[PDB]
RNA sequence: AAGCGUGCGUAGGCGGCUUAUUAAGUCGGAUGUGAAAUCCCCGAGCUUAACUUGGGAAUUGCAUUCGAUACUGGUGAGCUAGAGUAUGGGAGAGGAUGGUAGAAUUCCAGGUGUAGCGGUGAAAUGCGUAGAGAUCUGGAGGAAUACCGAUGGCGAAGGCAGCCAUCUGGCCUAAUACUGACGCUGAGGUACGAAAGCAUGGGGAGCAAACAGGAUUAGAUACCCUGGUAGUCCAUGCCGUAAACGAUGUCUACUAGCCGUUGGGGCCGGCUUUAGUGGCGCAGCUAACGCGAUAAGUAGACCGCCUGGGGAGUACGGUCGCAAGACUAAAACUCAAAUGAAUUGACGG
């Protein structure tokens, strides 16, 4: 059934970028919003919205395209439910030699790889984005 | 704005042969036929006409290529009255890619037409010249609109981006700029200036051609 | 080369959303320890180099202790998008049991009637003057259900077709209500699983392995013809295999369109929406062929399986079986290929 939801969101965004959609909606969640805010701060998406219907929330992402091709060229789930990643502050991965980002979950929140390296911590690697 | 409204640039092909890549440039579909919205269609026809005018003002050419067997008369009509190269019968695969080879036929026509009523060809048989006249007619009905071109055109104007796909691919290869009047049943794949509107109507094709020509006359 | 024949489920793996808490995983610090040598880096002595040697770095570990709580886990509390339940309808060769119908074949008795029938490429074997074949009447019996009939339907798969009753399974579909993550997948294990075969007892019309005869043929243990027994059918059990195939494991989400068809819902013959089942085709994917919302695309969860060809799915051991066999499953030896898809020719009874 549906078990990984972070990967399901990443897959929705990837597939909507492949089909030149301008917006992608999905069922919202606290962690999904926390990852969408990081994708927006790094300039990878345009806008993030969360609409409460009555009890089920819906997240809506606005996508960016730069000269035809999409901005998110590659997005990859790294820590699956079947295998979690858990890097340390020294082994934090770099994506495309620092031209891409790595979403990390640390006890200080969800951040990018270089933010966690600056803060001298690092926990679960969620996704590579470029 | 309203001149294309009374022209039938709105009505199009039936709502079963649409290309899904034109759903932005459509408005609705009444009576089982998609109707193009002319509002945002005019704002791009004007840009295409400005591009054609500024291209004719910097001393460049533009090939009018239309051969759908319906607007093949109006294309020659509104082009030869505008001093520009024409394509009326067949898109002649390899006109731009193998332009050097077709030069060897444009020169055969520049020699054959001059060998009919320009060099006073006399002292010959009446039936022997019929074969050479057939050669010249077969060559002219195919290339008589590109004789005064002499080089690769700088722009192109097509009446059916769908029916003239070989020409659009040759342009997208040779790095030329294309302009097309793309209807509902057509792909806007490599048209540099897409102009949504009818590609088969009499008055609409005549309007597109006459407007392009009147923009060419800005010289 | 490689998806178990198909399900169900045990251990296990993995699991929706919100919130409080914890701090096990995870992260950070500190403190012990992680022998020296070796490796690495600076530099020091051998005329240089090997070599010797000072100091570090490293030893990514483990333990203790303190801190951080995003994520995973635990615990409490909630929620309703997954899963399920109740209530009205609908389609259906779903299954099991028992009746019944009509056509036809075969055989039997009688009537008419007389010389062929039958069969083939051509024949012959064969059946006929004891009366065949043809035709009519009556009867007996077994097996299968023309037309409808349909890339139709139902079923987990194997499969399922006249009609009727009885017992029974699932699915679809509309509303309202309810429960509140009750889920997905599953090694072992179990259930079902074509045909052929096997056991016990029946039945036996047609067809027909084996077999017999006639042909053909160089031969003909065949193909063709005339017969024909097991078997095919029923009851009750075994067997457990198939090109058991979509050669495509199950579940979930997402990604242009167009054209059919089956079962429903909605709205005005048409439009839409669902559950199936088909034909194309964008993107993407692919060695290519192709696939393309019924993916072989994009991702995730669990499982099964592959690792050159042969020897070999064989031996030996074991489990199961009445047996036939099935299942699990090697090695020596041997070869430098075997293979897929496409291309250009040539050939084709
Ligand atoms: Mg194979
Ligand atoms: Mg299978
Ligand atoms: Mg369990
Ligand atoms: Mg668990
Ligand atoms: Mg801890
Ligand atoms: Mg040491
Ligand atoms: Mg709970
Ligand atoms: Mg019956
Ligand atoms: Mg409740
Ligand atoms: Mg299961
Ligand atoms: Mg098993
Ligand atoms: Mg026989
Ligand atoms: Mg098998
Ligand atoms: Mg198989
Ligand atoms: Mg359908
Ligand atoms: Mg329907
Ligand atoms: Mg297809
Ligand atoms: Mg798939
Ligand atoms: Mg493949
Ligand atoms: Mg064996």
């Amino acid at each position: 059934s549906m078990q990984d939801t972070v990967a399901d969101m990443l897959t929705r965004v990837r597939n909507a970028q492949m089909a030149k959609k301008q917006t992608v909606s999905m069922p919202s969640s606290k962690l999904k919003v926390a990852i969408a805010n990081v994708l927006q701060q790094e300039g990878y998406i345009s806008n993030v919205e969360v609409a409460q219907e009555e009890t089920k929330s819906t997240l809506t992402i606005t996508l960016k395209y730069f000269e035809g091709k999409p901005v998110i060229e590659m997005v990859k789930r790294v820590s699956r439910p079947g295998l979690r990643q858990y890097r340390g502050k020294d082994k934090l991965p770099s994506v495309k030699q620092g031209l891409g980002i790595a979403i990390v979950s640390t006890s200080k929140g969800i951040m990018t790889d270089r933010a966690a390296r600056a803060a001298g911590i690092g926990g679960e690697v969620i996704a590579f984005v470029s | 704005m309203r001149d294309l409204l009374q022209a039938g640039a709105h009505f199009g092909h039936q709502t079963r042969f649409w290309n899904p890549k034109m759903r932005q440039y459509i408005f609705g579909a009444r009576n089982k036929i998609h109707i193009i919205n002319l509002e945002h269609t005019v704002p791009a026809l004007n840009d295409a006409l400005n591009f054609a005018n500024q291209l004719a003002s910097k001393k460049n050419k533009v090939l009018f290529v239309g051969t759908k067997r319906a607007a093949s008369n109006i294309i020659r009509e509104q082009a030869q009255r505008a001093g520009q190269p024409y394509v009326d019968h067949r898109w002649l695969g390899g006109m731009l890619t193998n332009w050097k080879t077709l030069r060897q036929s444009i020169n055969r026509l520049k020699d054959l037409q001059t060998q009919s009523q320009d060099g006073t060809f006399a002292k010959l048989t009446k039936r022997e010249a019929l074969e050479r006249t057939r050669e010249m007619e077969k060559l002219e009905r195919s290339l008589g609109g590109v004789k005064n071109m002499g080089g690769l055109p700088d722009a192109l104007f097509v009446i059916d981006v769908d029916h003239e796909a070989i020409a659009i691919k040759e342009a997208k290869n040779l790095g030329i700029p294309v302009i097309g009047i793309v209807d509902t049943n057509s792909n806007p794949d490599n048209v540099d200036y897409v102009i949504p509107g009818n590609d088969d109507a009499i008055r609409a094709v005549t309007l597109y051609a006459s407007a392009m020509a009147d923009a060419i006359l800005a010289g």
